[PDB]
């Protein structure tokens, strides 16, 4: 039998609030555990000592409260700057179970994208590829819908989106869509589009090109 | 106070090998509870083995045997030796000194795919345009596609310029290897006035190459 | 029914070695007699080692000792691992199954010379002419040349054009290099008319190129 | 003692006949080997069984005629279309030996080669060599010449041929011989000639080209 600890993940919020995590364990534990920040695409950072007894080198916003089992984590007074997950360990035993951590996101308002379509560059087309690149820049509703259209045909199954972390001062986000043909298909077609939906738009916008046509 | 730094990360096939040098950037690794920690990307942390001030090993639950921990003190390093890597740890490495709970650890990185690409970039230089003009500014950017060895860095200016430059997350191709473009916003005004070079670095492979972004003919 | 692929071979110096795996695409590879057969270019036949359904090994005559058989069969793989090659094998390597006489064997390389260039192609358009054009067609064709590593292909249209293309045996100078030219015949209405682009692609490296052929200017 | 299996190669034929080729066994064996077929840069695939008994998948055009020694196969009413070599073996005994190979040829009657010559390409004669390639299609008699003239004057050991397999459709062959200079070298002449020789052609063929000129 080892703990299973669990966490009910997906948190949503805006500034200046509060917000509580709790973390489960499957197993009759005392009261010695930690919390811990992890931005991504960085190392952890522990907040919570072995209880609440909050580790130094961090604001006043945490509180972490502990029990027998049971335990939960509460921000009070956010700040946009938090982007990252939590999680729950368990110290003094060896083999120790780690949590599932949480991601929390930030409420914004309203921020439509600014957009952008590059055509393939002369060099690729050399190659014998043509990437074509659509930007959408900073913006809060993340559910933006990129349709690609070549000649007025909507293109399906020959792009990749991705997206950036929620922004730590504006708290926006960016996104990408790379539509990607031959060479040989690319100079089959003219009108490059690329139509974006988004709530901020009160109708969709559409960016586009003229394969060949400084 | 404490920095601990880690050197060693690559790619290798099953049956291999690599040894990890957690360098104790920092003091007295002699005498402090040391571990190595684990995470999958996309999935949640896991622990691997421990040292202790006065040797002892308790390795893992799945990397039980097969590993080996060891420090060195006057060096001030921590060594990890493994061998005979199931490819199924594909994983982001982290060392960490437990003071009665964790903290101070810093990160390294590995991979254990079952071929070996190792290429390097492909990179294109995306035109500020006014189809991505608007207003008072205009974007441009850099695409750097088709490597394998997933940890690349492209900068703009090398450095210079951290306003608007946000790189986004690499894309994995059905032809199995990595992609991904990095866009700056600049004032309008300054579509080709000043200094856009974006600096594209292959770590695992020796790339380095700067690429300029000027408007389209 | 059975459709045998092999993979692993490449160039190594002596004292190297090297795993090569008879990949069963088929069946049951558990309870087959299975056996390696080698050929030197321009040479018969010859026999390597073999296994029997129930674990036996049985090597050739040179090259017994040094030269190792075994199978897997639930991944259905013979395993080959080969050690210390006397650099004279460099040879064209069979895997068969065995079924009372034999058939059912795929095809793989390998080479063991004592240097490593390793380095692809120098491609060149021969462009149709005149010279080359009598009467309805008319040739032109690609020159692919100074290249170490000998398994290199060339097809015409990412494989479209089947019709006269003809690539001509390497010929190996006296620089140590191989060299090979690949032409193909069209009608002389046609000279630039459609598409004519040579793929390029050096396996043992990773050279992809892709070369239009136009008439001279 | 191991058994030394011998076969008279080199056969030439025309199509829809009969041809016969033995196999000789140097010690006494029984009746249990096999022939194969190697069609050039293939696998072998076996056609006569442990005797006679001809494996399946395979035309009726195969008589394996076996005995105690000195087997033989036959293949009557032949068709384009068994270009390779065909080898004997000894199943049964572990180390088994294999044969010597016979290639055979199939006649055809007298068909000249289509003659051409490229010049180098700039590309080539930046880095600084030049590879005079000619070209001889479709042809029955290989026995063809090919003769280098630069300036008029025959060159000899410059140059590299190679020869195709013969056509599994027209029975033809095809030729190409490349002739390599220097740059320096290359600037110091003008005419470059290719001489072709053939049965077909009743004098020789010339194709050439003037050192720079569009």
């Amino acid at each position: 039998d080892i703990q299973l600890t669990q966490s009910p993940s997906f948190l949503s919020a805006s500034v200046g609030d509060r917000v509580t995590i709790t973390c489960r364990a499957s197993q009759g534990i005392s009261s010695y555990l930690a919390w811990y920040q992890q931005k991504p695409g960085k190392a952890p950072k522990l907040l919570i000592y072995a209880a609440s007894t909050l580790q130094s080198g961090v604001p006043s916003r945490f509180s972490g409260s502990g029990s027998g089992t049971e335990f939960t984590l509460t921000i009070s007074s956010l700040q946009p700057e938090d982007f990252a997950t939590y999680y729950c360990q368990q110290l003094n035993s060896y083999p120790p179970a780690f949590g599932g951590g949480t991601k929390v996101e930030i409420k914004r308002t309203v921020a439509a994208p600014s957009v952008f379509i590059f055509p393939p560059s002369d060099e690729q087309l050399k190659s014998g590829t043509a990437s074509v690149v659509c930007l959408l820049n900073n913006f809060y509703p993340r559910e933006a819908k990129v349709q690609w259209k070549v000649d007025n045909a909507l293109q399906s199954g020959n792009s990749q989106e991705s997206v950036t972390e929620q922004d730590s001062k504006d708290s926006t986000y960016s996104l990408s869509s790379t539509l990607t043909l031959s060479k040989a298909d690319y100079e089959k077609h003219k009108v490059y589009a690329c139509e974006v939906t988004h709530q901020g738009l009160s109708s969709p916008v559409t960016k586009s090109f003229n394969r060949g046509e400084c | 106070e404490v920095q601990l730094v880690e050197s060693g990360g690559g790619l290798i096939q099953p049956g291999g090998s690599l040894r990890l040098s957690c360098a104790a950037s920092g003091f007295t690794v002699s005498s402090n509870y040391m571990s190595w920690v684990r995470q999958a990307p996309g999935k949640g942390l896991e622990w691997v083995s421990v040292i202790y001030p006065g040797g002892s090993t308790f390795y893992a639950d799945s990397v039980k045997g097969r590993f080996t921990i060891s420090r060195d003190n006057s060096k001030n390093t921590l060594y990890l030796q493994m061998n005979s890597l199931r490819a199924e740890d594909t994983a982001v490495y982290y060392c960490a000194r437990e003071t009665l709970a964790f903290d101070y650890w810093g990160q390294g990185t590995l991979v254990t795919v079952s071929s070996a690409s190792t290429k390097g970039p492909s990179v294109f230089p995306l035109a500020p345009s006014s189809k991505s003009t608007s207003g008072g500014t205009a974007a441009l950017g850099c695409l750097v596609k088709d490597y394998f060895p997933e940890p690349v860095t492209v900068s703009w200016n090398s450095g210079a310029l951290t306003s608007g430059v946000h790189t986004f997350p690499a894309v994995l191709q059905s032809s199995g290897l990595y992609s991904l473009s990095s866009v700056v916003t600049v004032p309008s005004s300054s579509l080709g006035t000043q200094t856009y070079i974006c600096n594209v670095n292959h770590k695992p492979s020796n790339t380095k190459v700067d690429k300029k972004v000027e408007p389209k003919s």
